[PDB]
RNA sequence: CGCCUCCUAAAAGGUAACGGAGGCGCCCAAAGGUCCCCUCAGGCGGGACGGAAAUCCGCCGGAGAGCGCAAGGGUAGAAGG
RNA sequence: GGCGACACACGUGCUACAAUGCCCACUACAAAGCGAUGCCACCCGGCAACGGGGAGCUAAUCGCAAAAAGGUGGGCCCAGUUCGGAUUGGGGUCUGCAACCCGACCCCAUGAAGCCGGAAUCGCUAGUAAUCGCGGAUCAGCCAUGCCGCGGUGAAUACG
RNA sequence: GCCCGGAUAGCUCAGUCGGUAGAGCAGGGGAUUGAAAAUCCCCGUGUCCUUGGUUCGAUUCCGAGUCCGGGCACCA
């Protein structure tokens, strides 16, 4: 769900932070 | 957007142009380059004329325009249409 | 008027959402719903509910006097 | 000579087998002021027809004017 | 007759009003509403499903009253139009029902809908009448979701015994008809 | 119409329900039943009348949501529209505003392709 | 090539030409009998979708509508619905 | 200012069309490189982007650093959905003189096409294919889904 | 001039005795070729000759015109 920054796997993907993937 | 730590952009050779006319005598014809400026609260009522590549374009300002640039008011690229 | 037909209109009960009541008639003798006329924006003065944005576009923008003369 | 400018076609194109025969041009012809010469403007854009096809698409232009209609 | 909410606010808050204003030298020069009469435009009834007491059941739990069917008067080749086809559903509303319909037209129907701005203040016959089109009907207080099977508007005709648009004008507003403008 | 304008879906979570109105994305469906206070793994339908309310005058009244969200949503471009900025005029003809390229693809803002001779 | 309608036909009837124009060779079990009740086209204003014209409300409208089909006569104080 | 145009046509890719799937939380196992106006522990502030502090390290020392798939349990139950993340609204964070043209990132609302793709056509023979994540060159920032490298899990078939 | 028939897609022709029209070829998109044919997957599309009329509605039914095909103009 790559393309879903709305999410951790989204997030992932992009390797970015916030609050859908946290520190 | 820009970061609001700082205070917002205006070239400040535009704007000395923009206050100046409110005590001395408005006003005549701004031919501006800036494009990156944003539109200032003492620029309303005025007419500017913001550079598109080749063109100086006739911009008057209104107090609904203000937060976006004097870019946004002077395309450059003149399209018209396909296969009219 | 003509039997047979006609729904039958009875003393009724509309709640509404706002705790008001209203003492109409009809056709289903208790009857529950969302907003009205007691409170409806439109209906009570000026309650523009949550936007009195309003025209704040534009230069309330200032933010601020910030620019050297 | 012409009295009014147009913008005409002309398409030489034969493909049935290898045998060739591509030849595209699409122009504007107007009236100069009397006793002009001829004028002829090579405002193709790019190479979208080569350069080595220009000469001889002026001698083509330029032979049938030896005939009027 | 009865007892009826819009009815007692008519006569004893309505009235008076009124006379204030146009200074009427005689009780009968003063304004009453002469009826109310709702109209389904109707037509998704031509060629498709023809039966529709669907709708007559809409409108018949809104008014009390069943409604009469409209047929065609003159056959029509682009609306798909045969001449005696029923086109609409229509129902004249009186004396103690038209205030009972107006009663919940007015204190629920019309903020139940949504984006409500406000009745049209220019909708006003010229004579002394008004109109409003509506264009759903889960609106109306007795109508359900789990009722529907399509939305159907309808229109209202709102007549009345002012001779200018002035005096209707007071006349409904008096009763609570909200005018936008 | 219950909450808000629109009826929502039973035998369905209300944290999803609530994403069944305009308006409302998951995590205000997150912060509405920690505020009202009624547990997000119970269905529409397994509710009672408190639940219902305070839950509807709740959404209804903190933020705005359909036919008036979309008003000023549309509004808000009409403005832009007006101007009338670049950020309008690609709304006026319907080609993408966020500075995009379109030379392929673009489809969306532009929908079914024109094939053309 | 028979039949109907109008004109020619000279204000009764009738009246010709390879004179001017159109229609008929059907139809309807209600499109018949009778009792009862309703009145049109069109214009302007009003009204969700709905438009020149669908249906709805108002005002004006003696007949210009309708009368299965040509035309003519007739016709709402109905032959119309 | 443009090389970022848009009626259109082709190439290469990314991300999907879900249940061997997707989300939320708990807990594990890599390598290869990179890092002195550079990497940034942990502490606090904010949902976050990031910001104010601030320890250590010219670095088999401190770090970037969680690898991810996976394993434990719970939630959705076949829906254009708790699949999908395009597009649009508003608000923000940092680089940089300046983000309109024309930047990346965050959060809020929006939740499109897409139900496995005509004719055609690519790759792959084993730690290969397939799938999962990490690094670096470039570089202020980044339009990288590109490129060159890294390891994790790990097939099928070859008559001819 | 008289009699019959015909005008429907770029071309050559089906069809309609009333509502939304077809074939082959040409043309457009793509596949295939080093390339051009040929082939393969998709394409569309006409105010149905002009005019007047009957109908709610006409390519369609009725009158007329135009251009075209056919035939006849004999005893003289
Ligand atoms: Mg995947
Ligand atoms: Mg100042
Ligand atoms: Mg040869
Ligand atoms: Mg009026
Ligand atoms: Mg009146
Ligand atoms: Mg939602
Ligand atoms: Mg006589
Ligand atoms: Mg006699
Ligand atoms: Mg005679
Ligand atoms: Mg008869
Ligand atoms: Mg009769
Ligand atoms: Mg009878
Ligand atoms: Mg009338
Ligand atoms: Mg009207
Ligand atoms: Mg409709
Ligand atoms: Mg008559
Ligand atoms: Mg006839
Ligand atoms: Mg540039
Ligand atoms: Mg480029
Ligand atoms: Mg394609
Ligand atoms: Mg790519
Ligand atoms: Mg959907
Ligand atoms: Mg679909
Ligand atoms: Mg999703
Ligand atoms: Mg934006
Ligand atoms: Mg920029
Ligand atoms: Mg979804
Ligand atoms: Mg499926
Ligand atoms: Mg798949
Ligand atoms: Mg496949
Ligand atoms: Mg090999
Ligand atoms: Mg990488
Ligand atoms: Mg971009
Ligand atoms: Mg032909
Ligand atoms: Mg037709
Ligand atoms: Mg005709
Ligand atoms: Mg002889
Ligand atoms: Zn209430």
């Amino acid at each position: 769900g790559k393309g879903d920054r709305r999410t951790r796997r989204g997030k992932i993907w992009r390797g970015t932070y916030g609050k859908y993937r946290p520190r | 957007p820009r970061s609001l730590k700082k205070g917002v952009f205006v070239d400040d050779h535009l704007l000395e142009k923009v206050l100046e006319l409110n005590a001395k005598g408005e006003k005549r014809l701004i031919k501006t380059w800036s494009r990156r400026s944003t539109i200032v609260p003492e620029m309303v009522g005025h007419t500017i004329a913001v550079y598109n590549g080749k063109q100086h374009v006739p911009v008057y300002i209104t107090e609904n325009m203000v937060g976006h640039k004097l870019g946004e008011f002077a395309p450059t690229r003149t399209y018209r249409g396909h296969g009219k | 008027m003509k039997e047979g037909i006609h729904p039958k209109l009875v003393p009724a009960r509309i709640i509404c959402g706002c705790g008001n009541v209203i003492e109409t008639y009809s056709t289903k003798p208790e009857i529950y719903v969302e907003v009205c006329s007691k409170c409806h924006p439109f209906y009570t003065g000026q309650q523009r509910f949550v936007d009195t944005e309003g025209r704040v576009e534009r230069f309330q923008r200032r933010y601020g006097d910030s620019y050297r003369k | 000579t012409i009295t009014k400018p147009v913008d005409v076609e002309g398409k030489f194109i034969r493909q049935t087998g290898g045998r060739g025969q591509y030849g595209h041009v699409k122009i504007k012809v107007e009236p100069l002021p009397r006793g002009s010469g001829f004028e002829f403007v090579n405002a193709i854009v790019g190479g979208v027809i080569p350069k080595e096809y220009i000469p001889a698409v002026q001698k083509g232009i330029e032979e049938a004017m030896q005939s009027g209609p | 007759p009865l007892d009826v909410a819009l009815k007692r606010k008519y006569y004893e808050e309505v009235r008076p009003e009124l006379i204030r204003r146009f200074g009427y030298q005689n009780v009968w020069e003063v304004p009453r509403l002469e009826k109310v009469v709702i109209n389904q435009g109707l037509g998704e009834a031509k060629e498709d499903a023809r039966i529709l007491e669907k709708a007559a059941q809409e409108l018949a739990l809104i008014t009390g009253q069943k409604p009469a069917v409209t047929r065609a008067k003159k056959s029509i080749s682009n609306f798909k139009l045969r001449k005696g086809m029923p086109i609409g559903l229509r129902v004249t509303l009186r004396r103690d029902r038209m205030w009972i319909f107006l009663e919940k037209l007015l204190n629920v129907a019309l903020p139940r809908i949504r984006d409500f701005r406000g009745l049209n203040p220019n909708s006003f016959d010229g004579r002394g009448n008004y109109n409003l089109g509506l264009r759903e009907q889960l609106i109306f207080p007795e109508i359900t979701y789990d009722m529907v099977d399509a939305l159907r508007g309808m229109d209202i005709a709102v007549v009345t015994t002012a001779e200018t648009d002035e005096e209707a004008r007071a006349l409904l507003e008096l009763l609570g008809f909200p005018f936008r403008k | 119409a219950r909450i808000a304008g629109v009826e929502i879906p039973r035998n369905k979570r209300v944290d999803v329900a609530l994403t069944y109105i305009y308006g409302i994305g998951k995590a205000r469906a997150k912060e509405a039943l920690e505020k009202t206070g009624i547990n997000p793994a119970t269905r529409v339908k397994d509710l009672t009348e408190a639940e219902v309310v305070r839950l509807r005058e709740y959404v209804e009244n903190t933020w705005k949501l359909e036919g008036e969200l979309r008003a000023e949503v549309a509004a808000n471009i009409k403005r832009l529209m007006d101007i009338g900025c670049y950020r309008g005029l690609r709304h006026r003809r319907g080609l993408p505003v966020r500075g995009q390229r379109t030379r392929t693809n673009a489809r969306t803002r532009k929908g079914p392709r024109k094939t053309v001779a």
